[PDB]
């Protein structure tokens, strides 16, 4: 073998510890670029213009932030959907006062959780396995995209991408809600629907499973070393399972087919999820929530309220103190 | 009835339609009878467009995308785009509907009645999906036909009215293109642009010459291709690189569909050159850039000196500096620089928005179409309720770039989630293990330990 | 608005264009007939 | 109103006919 | 031993459609009212004279607006029985007064102990763990900290939910405005159990369906399993070598799998459950003391922290006077926080 | 199976239907008329649309004291003259 | 060969019989007009 | 009486269309009368 | 020229409806496949020229 042959045999090697692959050789620079450039800027990071308007946020420990506080800040509504590398700054003073890192890390973990993605697929290739892991994948990874990048641009700055903070975050949502009344979204209900029952069901197998459990043990010890790792026979009786939890409910509520559960354990939180991501992706290009606000009216032409004008109150409190030195106009179109 | 339940097929009822991977004739029917459905569509929502149509409206406030389709193809609209004759619409919409009928024929016809295989009928319209050169051949033609559909759009351009031209001199209207761009160092230049901010690759097309110059080179690019195609076969680096499979050609196509459909999102969001402002409404940056254009009319007009006007925060009131210096509206929209509209376009100068202009130079049907435009915003309820999300219910509004945006958003994200999803099963059905690992011969098995 | 002629057809028009998705609906129909084998 | 939901009555049963006609003369389903 | 109370217990427990029982006996009324109201309500039950709302389909709410609403405050903790001093035995008045509220939470509560107890019966009858009933007391946890304790340590009913879809996003934006409760620690906890719940339900499912060994020649594969077949369907040790070489650690052992995946989301709704006790109390976590003695000296220091305050500040004053009829609160145009133009 | 007839049985059957396309249909009439003839109104207390505020009152009706609530609210029904 | 009045019976319509009532309250409050 | 002269493949069709219908119904609803904001 | 247009269109929407229904459950039914085909192959003639009827006089009554 050559040289090239032999590089392309070690990186596709099914023998590394870690397995490496062609969409490895992306992933692993820009993910290390991304997680170097966040700890140091969360760490050390000076004040960031966020929205442009010369008031800088302050989003690093060194200056003044807790973990909970901290955050690596959005780039300058300035710059908009520009894109600022480091070598479109005069020094490296401007590009931290303008949120140059924001942009460097949300690039290249956006590439790196791709690439990511990929790698999946390629190892469940080398394996020898079925190949859709890495669709599963898709959705937690569309909803970052969502937040990173399409708010973004369909807003017209990274700006306005979710911070890399926990405030931050909250932030994010606070304003998305204020501005498109994300809870009154079915796409988001969805995506509830889908962690809420993700969790729910994660929950019920791990529970089911754990109670059908084959005695392999004694009290005295764990019964996890009634498993061993590798064995043939299934380590607990499903037949058992489906008896208790079709009674429960009723016999045809329950699953009997483990093919067919396993199958809705994934389905259910990743489809939920992909709605997530999509209410974010459409919000995006502002097809906002259900708007009811005054939609009950009484034979007079008075309003009466329902709960959905209480949550118009709410919105209207964050709409009009979000980024309060920075709307010269009424309204607020972007 | 030949492989039309689980056990003679091995796909269940939910995946039936990968049944027809191997039954060319039944496959030909349901693609045809599908095309039938997509015609049917295009012709009957034109109709339905046209019923609900006031012509006095703009479109945009009428929950109109097709028949502004038509209308920037120069169809049944003048100056300003007003609509000057509905029939063009209504001929486009019959004649859809009408051609629907001749698909749907031939595809429940193939699909039902046909041959269920083509091979044994005719050598030239059977085909086997590991056949490379046969496959190359089928591709070659439909470049041909693409190739001639881009040449259509450059036929009416040229030789049949023209296009509708929002930019075109005194104000938008049909114009015919008469000098068309061919130089490749523009052509291909929107090609290597960047797709950031102020750049925005092909998104950024703003005159009609580019347009239709850019359809001359597909148009050939297409036919050439084409001919390629059916005149050679896959060459060895090719055949090692790719599954020869009609899974994985399918796959390979969803993917193409879903780059392009997140193309067509942005293009509908920020262009307003082949989707007139006129027809869809303002994009989102062209409607915030308005509403500071409305508010700087209206405190001039009450004497404030727009140019010195220090806002809260120290940056200008209604004008400040670009990060490269141009002068640019403030506020939010300072974001939105990059916007590029007729209606603000006379204001510039070689420096940015040129403060000159702005004093003495604002013509009235420039404040009433940045008040139009401010006010028709592409934001809206899903419900249809128009403006911002407190706003309370009065204006039935969602902008037709919102619609087609998002729409294409979904529609390109789950194409994306479709190409993995075949694209994974292509390789692994390729690979002999798409239904499993086989027990006595589990690959994980025969390897060394990690640790 | 139709042309006048056609103005008696506004009903059929304005449920044209949900056909489409009958066909989707229309296959599992079928689907039901044939017991989904 | 009542003009439209005939049209769509008639074109509702449309296609769940054409299923019962054939299910009926034991067709080719 | 062959009294009428084994006869009962053996009817009880026949195997039939849907088993009945000694739980059944609290669970089957109690849910069926819990449910029932909640129907009745959204469907024909004003929220006029409790909160100044229509919440019902008869007055022209939908499905996300409709809700069975609090008590007014002045209700304080009233049971607000039927037959009780103020509702008197008039059906309509107390439906009026909000009855139905303590109506669906008192039956909810009373029916969710009753699922509880199914589970343990069933369990125990079928010879299985009950590791279900355990689980599900996290769902407990939530409902009586939420529903129950959280109002208790509230001046009334009126501040616990209202059973809607619009009127439960009112309740999360109220806990954000007023109690910060995305800052709580305890919340946080919730929250990444849950995620970490969805995540591994999704992660699990997709492993298994992803490793699954060829047991048919169909392609699709739901077919190639018998619910008692000795064998895994799947392989571990594939999924295993596949997790150890993407993400650097895999699970090994099943029974752990299983039972982390019962801790996980278990774990995070009780921690968010004591989050919801401390609010009753308003025992927030609202501020970070350091953090505002700084920002009130230097008026050039901000965070996501402080900007998050200034949101909340703008809910408070901007949903209470409607949010909270009892105060009658009039706040004039000129003290509400508002920024620039907005 | 558990004894009882299965479902599929019983819904594809001729008795079924006989029965069904009497007292579906009546029970939905019933509910139609609960709301036509403005029964569901008085049993429940809820208000008509003529029936929120007097012709010139612009305040809610709110209950403000527990053990006198009932009373409240037959003299806030009273005040609709 | 089989019982009618069973348990499953009671439970069926304790659900099914109060939900078409309902719906048909629920319809005829689409024509209410203020 | 008999179980089966009915096919279950009509049954769902119409029950399906009959659900259809209702919820349509609910949707015009939204549009005209109580709740439709006129 | 209205009196043929109104009808020729209504004979049109009327032939196309029979068709709908018609084809799918010839081209699937057993027997009377010859009596059928036959059908089809006038009922398209027909429905063709409708269409070219109504095309012609629509310029007529617009
Ligand atoms: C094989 C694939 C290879 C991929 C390898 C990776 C290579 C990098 C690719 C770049 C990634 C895109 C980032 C920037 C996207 C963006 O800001 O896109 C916006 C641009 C348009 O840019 C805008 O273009 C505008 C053009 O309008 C201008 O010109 C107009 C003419 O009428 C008007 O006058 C207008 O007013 C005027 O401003 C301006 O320049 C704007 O300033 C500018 O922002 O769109 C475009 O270039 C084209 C659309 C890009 C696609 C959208 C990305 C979505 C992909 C996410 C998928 C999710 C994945 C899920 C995983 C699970
Ligand atoms: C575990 C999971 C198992 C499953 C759970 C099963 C569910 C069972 C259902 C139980 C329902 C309990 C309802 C209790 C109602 C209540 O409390 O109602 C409250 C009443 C007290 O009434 C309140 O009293 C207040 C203070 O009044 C006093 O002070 C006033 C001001 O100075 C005046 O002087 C006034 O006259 C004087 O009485 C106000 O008046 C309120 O309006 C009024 O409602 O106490 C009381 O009935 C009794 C108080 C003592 C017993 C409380 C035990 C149960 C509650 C525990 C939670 C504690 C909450 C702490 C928050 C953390
Ligand atoms: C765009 C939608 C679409 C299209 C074009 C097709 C096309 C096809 N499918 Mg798929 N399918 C679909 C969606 C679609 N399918 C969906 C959504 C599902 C899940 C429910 C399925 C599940 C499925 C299964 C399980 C199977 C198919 C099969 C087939 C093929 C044979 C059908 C047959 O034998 O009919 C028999 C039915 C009839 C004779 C009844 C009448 C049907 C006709 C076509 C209706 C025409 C109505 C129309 C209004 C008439 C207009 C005529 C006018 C122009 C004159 C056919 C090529 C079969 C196949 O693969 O065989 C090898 C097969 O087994 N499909
Ligand atoms: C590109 C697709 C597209 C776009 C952008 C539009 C846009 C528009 N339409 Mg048109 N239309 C379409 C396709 C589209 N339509 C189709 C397929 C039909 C046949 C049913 C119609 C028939 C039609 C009629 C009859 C009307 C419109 C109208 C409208 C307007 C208002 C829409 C509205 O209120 O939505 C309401 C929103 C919804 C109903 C929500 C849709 C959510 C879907 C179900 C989610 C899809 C998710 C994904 C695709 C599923 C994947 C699942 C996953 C697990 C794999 C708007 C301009 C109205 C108008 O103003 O005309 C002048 C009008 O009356 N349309
Ligand atoms: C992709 C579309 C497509 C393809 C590849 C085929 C392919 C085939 N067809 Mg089907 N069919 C189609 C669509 C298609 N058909 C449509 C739309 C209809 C309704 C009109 C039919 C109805 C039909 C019937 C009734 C029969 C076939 C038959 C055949 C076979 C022989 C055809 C032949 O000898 O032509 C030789 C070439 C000619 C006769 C000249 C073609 C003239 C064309 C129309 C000129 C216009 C071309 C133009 C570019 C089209 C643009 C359309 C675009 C706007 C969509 C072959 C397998 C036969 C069969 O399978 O035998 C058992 C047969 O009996 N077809
Ligand atoms: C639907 C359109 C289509 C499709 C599916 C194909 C398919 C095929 N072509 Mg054809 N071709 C087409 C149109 C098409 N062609 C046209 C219009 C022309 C005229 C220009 C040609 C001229 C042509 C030639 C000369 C050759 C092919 C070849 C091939 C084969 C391999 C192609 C390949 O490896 O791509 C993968 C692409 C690459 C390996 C190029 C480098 C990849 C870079 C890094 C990607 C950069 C793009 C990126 C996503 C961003 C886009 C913007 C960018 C421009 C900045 C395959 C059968 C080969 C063949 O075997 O001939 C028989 C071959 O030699 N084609
Ligand atoms: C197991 C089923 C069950 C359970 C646990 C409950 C529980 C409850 N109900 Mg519900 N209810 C049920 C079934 C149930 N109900 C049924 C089947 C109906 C339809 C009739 C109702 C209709 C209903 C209504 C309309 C209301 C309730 C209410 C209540 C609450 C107060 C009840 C109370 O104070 O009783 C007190 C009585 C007991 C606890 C029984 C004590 C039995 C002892 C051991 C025997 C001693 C009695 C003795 C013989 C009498 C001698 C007295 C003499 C000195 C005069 C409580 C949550 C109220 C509520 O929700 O308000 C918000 C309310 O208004 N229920
Ligand atoms: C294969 C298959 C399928 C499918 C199918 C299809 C997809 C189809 C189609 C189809 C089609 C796609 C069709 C069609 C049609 C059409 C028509 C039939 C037409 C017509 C028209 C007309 C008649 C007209 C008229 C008019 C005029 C002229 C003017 C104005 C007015 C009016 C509108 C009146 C399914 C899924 C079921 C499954 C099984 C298999
Ligand atoms: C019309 C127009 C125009 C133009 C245009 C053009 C001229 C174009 C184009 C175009 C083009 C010219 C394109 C393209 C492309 C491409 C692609 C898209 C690609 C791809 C690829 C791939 C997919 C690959 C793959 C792979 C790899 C990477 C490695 C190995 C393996 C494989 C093979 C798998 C303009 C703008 C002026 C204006 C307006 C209009
Ligand atoms: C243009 C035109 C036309 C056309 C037509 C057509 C093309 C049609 C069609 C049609 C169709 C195409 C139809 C259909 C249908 C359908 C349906 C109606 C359905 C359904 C369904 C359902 C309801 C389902 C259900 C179910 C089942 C079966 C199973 C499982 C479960 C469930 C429940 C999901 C005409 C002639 C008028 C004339 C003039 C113009
Ligand atoms: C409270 C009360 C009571 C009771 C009551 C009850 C128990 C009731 C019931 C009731 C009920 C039991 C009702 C109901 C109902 C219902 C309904 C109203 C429904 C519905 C529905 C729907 C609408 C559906 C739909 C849907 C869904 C959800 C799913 C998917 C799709 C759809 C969209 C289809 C008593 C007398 C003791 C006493 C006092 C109080
Ligand atoms: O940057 Mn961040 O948040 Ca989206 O809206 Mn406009 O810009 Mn600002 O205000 Mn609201
Ligand atoms: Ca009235
Ligand atoms: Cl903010
Ligand atoms: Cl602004
Ligand atoms: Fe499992
Ligand atoms: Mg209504």
């Amino acid at each position: 073998a050559n040289l090239w042959e032999r590089f392309c045999n070690w990186v596709t090697s099914t023998d590394n510890r870690l397995y490496v692959g062609w969409f490895g050789v992306i992933m692993i620079p820009t993910l290390l670029a991304a997680t170097i450039c966040f700890v140091i800027a969360f760490i050390a990071a000076p004040p960031v213009d966020i929205d442009g308007i010369r008031e800088p946020v302050s989003g690093s420990l060194l200056y003044g932030n807790n973990i909970i506080t901290g955050a690596v800040v959005p780039s300058s509504n300035a710059i908009g959907l520009h894109f600022y590398p480091i070598w479109e700054a005069a020094s490296l003073d401007e590009w931290l006062y303008n949120g140059g890192p924001y942009q460097l890390i949300i690039f290249h973990f956006l590439l790196g959780a791709s690439c990511y993605m990929g790698r999946q697929w390629e190892l469940s290739y080398r394996l020898g396995m079925r190949p859709w892991i890495c669709v599963a994948y898709s959705a937690p990874l569309a909803s970052a995209f969502a937040v990173f990048l399409i708010y973004p641009i369909g807003q017209g700055s990274f700006s306005d991408g979710m911070p890399l903070g926990i405030s931050g975050t909250f932030n994010f949502m606070i304003v998305f809600q204020a501005e498109h009344n994300i809870l009154m979204h079915p796409f988001h209900q969805l995506g509830v629907a889908g962690v809420f029952g993700g969790a729910l069901f994660c929950a019920m197998h791990g529970s089911l499973v754990t109670s059908s459990l084959i005695r392999e043990t004694t009290e005295t010890e764990s019964a996890n070393y009634g498993y061993k790792f590798g064995q043939e026979e299934e380590t607990y009786n499903i037949v058992a399972a489906h008896g208790y939890f079709g009674r429960l409910i009723f016999q045809y509520a329950s699953f009997n087919n483990s093919r067919s559960l396993h199958f809705f354990l994934a389905a259910w939180p990743v489809v939920g999820v992909w709605f997530a991501a999509l209410g974010i992706s459409t919000m995006a290009f502002n097809l906002n929530g259900f708007n009811f606000n005054h939609s009950v009216i009484d034979a007079k032409g008075n309003v009466i309220n329902t709960w959905a004008d209480i949550i118009n109150r709410a919105n209207l409190g964050m709409e009009v103190m979000h980024e309060r030195n920075a709307h010269n106009f009424p309204l607020d179109l972007a | 009835a030949t492989n039309r339940d689980q056990e003679s097929s091995g796909f269940a009822w939910w995946a039936g339609n990968a049944r027809l991977i191997n039954l060319s004739g039944k496959l030909l029917g349901a693609h045809v009878a599908h095309a039938g459905l997509i015609v049917f569509w295009a012709g009957a929502m034109t109709l339905f467009e046209l019923a609900h149509f006031i012509p006095e409206k703009p479109m945009y406030e009428q929950g109109l995308i097709l028949i502004p389709h038509i209308a920037t193809l120069g169809w049944g609209v003048g100056p300003g785009g007003e609509v000057v004759d509905t029939f063009p619409f209504f001929v486009v919409g019959v004649v859809h509907l009408i051609s629907s009928a001749v698909l749907g024929f031939g595809g429940v016809y193939h699909a039902i009645r046909g041959p269920e295989t083509l091979e044994e009928y005719s050598s030239f319209f059977g085909y086997d999906w590991k056949d490379k050169n046969k496959m190359t051949t089928i591709l070659g033609f439909h470049l041909i036909v693409l190739g001639i559909g881009a040449l259509l759009l450059v036929a009416k351009a040229m030789f049949f009215g023209g296009l509708y031209d929002t930019w075109a001199p005194g104000g938008g209207d049909v114009r015919v293109i008469t000098n068309p761009t061919l130089d490749p160092r523009v052509i291909f230049g929107y090609l290597l642009k960047s797709p950031f901010g102020g750049e925005g690759w092909i998104v950024s097309v703003n005159n009609l010459e580019d347009v239709v110059g850019g359809h001359i080179w597909i148009g050939l690019i297409c036919i050439a291709g084409g001919i390629w195609h059916i005149l050679t076969t896959p060459f060895g680096w090719a055949r090692r690189a790719f599954i020869w499979s009609g899974e994985a050609y399918l796959s390979y196509s969803l993917g193409a569909l879903s780059m392009m459909g997140f193309i067509a999102t942005c293009f509908v969001w920020f262009n307003n050159t082949v989707y007139p402002s006129e027809f869809y409404g303002p994009t989102g940056p062209e409607a915030s850039q308005a509403q500071a254009m409305t508010f700087l009319i209206r405190d001039q007009k009450l004497g404030a000196n727009v140019g010195s006007a220090q806002g809260p925060t120290g940056l200008g009131k209604y004008l400040m500096r670009s990060p490269t210096g141009e002068i640019i509206f403030g506020g939010e929209t300072m974001r939105f620089w990059d916007f590029r509209g007729p209606w603000l376009e006379p204001l510039r100068g070689p420096n940015g928005l040129d403060l000159n202009k702005i004093k003495n130079d604002i013509q009235p049907w420039q404040e009433r179409r940045a008040a139009e435009y401010m006010t028709h915003a592409p934001l809206g309820s899903l419900n249809s309720v128009g403006g911002v999300a407190t706003e309370i219910n009065s204006v039935n509004f969602v902008s037709p770039r919102s619609w087609l945006a998002t729409s294409h958003f979904v529609l390109a994200f789950f194409f994306l989630v479709g190409h993995l999803w075949h694209a994974g099963r292509a390789r692994a059905a390729a690979a002999g293990f798409e239904k499993g690992i086989d027990r006595e011969s589990e690959p994980v098995l025969s390897m060394p330990s990690l640790d | 608005k139709l042309p006048e002629a056609y103005a008696i057809f506004d009903p059929l028009v304005d449920v044209l264009p949900v056909i489409p998705v009958l066909f989707l609906a229309l296959a599992f129909v079928w689907q039901a007939a044939v017991g989904f084998r | 109103v009542i003009a439209q939901l005939t049209m769509i009555a008639m074109i509702g049963i449309a296609g769940p006919m054409i299923i019962f006609l054939l299910a009926v003369r034991r067709g080719n389903l | 031993e062959r009294g009428w109370f084994d006869i009962l217990d053996d009817w009880l427990k026949r195997d039939r459609f849907v088993f009945v029982g000694w739980s059944g006996i609290l669970l089957f009324p109690c849910a069926y009212l819990a449910l029932g109201g909640w129907l009745t309500g959204t469907t024909f039950v004003t929220s006029w004279y409790t909160h100044g709302l229509a919440s019902s389909y008869l007055e022209g709410c939908n499905f996300l607006t409709v809700a069975v609403s609090t008590p007014a405050n002045s209700m304080g903790h009233s049971l607000l029985l039927l037959w009780g001093p103020e509702a008197q035995g008039d059906f309509t008045r107390w439906c009026q007064l909000g009855g139905l509220w303590t109506f669906i939470a008192l039956h909810g509560a009373f029916g969710l102990i009753g699922f509880m107890l199914r589970q343990f019966e069933i369990a125990r009858l079928v010879g299985v763990r009950p590791y279900n009933a355990i689980a599900f007391s996290a769902p407990i946890a939530v409902f009586v900290s939420v529903f129950l304790i959280y109002p208790l340590g509230q001046s009334s009913w009126f501040f616990a939910p209202s059973f809607g879809v619009a009127a439960i996003f009112r309740f999360l934006l109220f806990f954000q405005g007023f109690h910060n409760w995305t800052l709580n620690p305890f919340h946080m906890m919730g929250v990444a159990g849950v995620l970490g719940g969805a995540l591994l339900c999704a992660i699990h499912g997709a492993t298994v369906e992803n490793t699954l060994f060829q047991d048919g020649e169909g392609a699709s594969t739901f077919r190639a399993f018998n619910p008692t077949q000795a064998e895994e369907t799947y392989s571990m040790v594939t999924a295993n070598r596949f997790w150890s070489q993407i993400f650097g650690i895999a699970f090994s052992n099943k029974r752990w799998l299983h039972f982390f995946m019962l801790f996980v989301p278990v774990t995070g709704l009780w921690m968010s459950a004591i989050g919801v006790v401390g609010l009753a109390l308003n025992l927030r976590s609202y501020d970070f003391i350091s953090q505002e003695i700084r920002a009130a000296e230097d008026p050039e220091f901000e965070t996501f922290y402080t900007k998050n305050l200034l949101l909340n500040e703008g809910i408070r004053a901007w949903m209470a006077p409607q949010d909270q009829p009892h105060e009658n609160f009039v706040f004039p145009e000129e003290v509400l926080p508002r920024g620039n133009a907005l | 199976t558990t004894g009882e007839r299965p479902f599929s049985d019983i819904i594809t059957s001729v008795r079924y239907w006989v029965i069904h396309s009497i007292t579906i249909p009546a029970l939905f009439i019933a509910g139609w008329l609960f709301v036509s003839t403005g029964l569901a109104y008085d049993v429940f207390g809820t208000p008509r649309p003529d029936s929120y505020y007097a012709q010139e009152q612009r305040s809610i009706p709110l209950v403000t004291d527990r053990f006198e609530a009932k009373q409240q609210v037959e003299t806030f029904l009273e005040q609709l003259k | 060969s089989y019982p009618i009045f069973t348990v499953r019976w009671v439970a069926v319509h304790t659900l099914a019989v109060p939900t078409i009532f309902f719906l048909g309250a629920i319809a005829a409050m689409q024509f209410i007009q203020r | 009486s008999e179980g089966g002269r009915i096919p279950l493949w009509i049954v769902a069709t119409v029950a399906g269309m009959g659900v259809i219908v209702i919820v349509g119904l609910f949707f015009y609803g939204a549009y005209a009368g109580l709740g439709s904001s006129l | 020229m209205t009196i043929l247009f109104q009808l020729a269109l209504a004979a049109l929407v009327i032939l196309s409806f029979v068709m709908v229904i018609g084809v799918p459950v010839a081209y699937a039914s057993p027997q009377d496949w010859d009596r059928s085909k036959q059908l089809i192959f006038l009922g398209s003639g027909l429905w063709i020229a409708l269409v070219l009827v109504v095309g012609v006089l629509n310029f007529f009554v617009v």
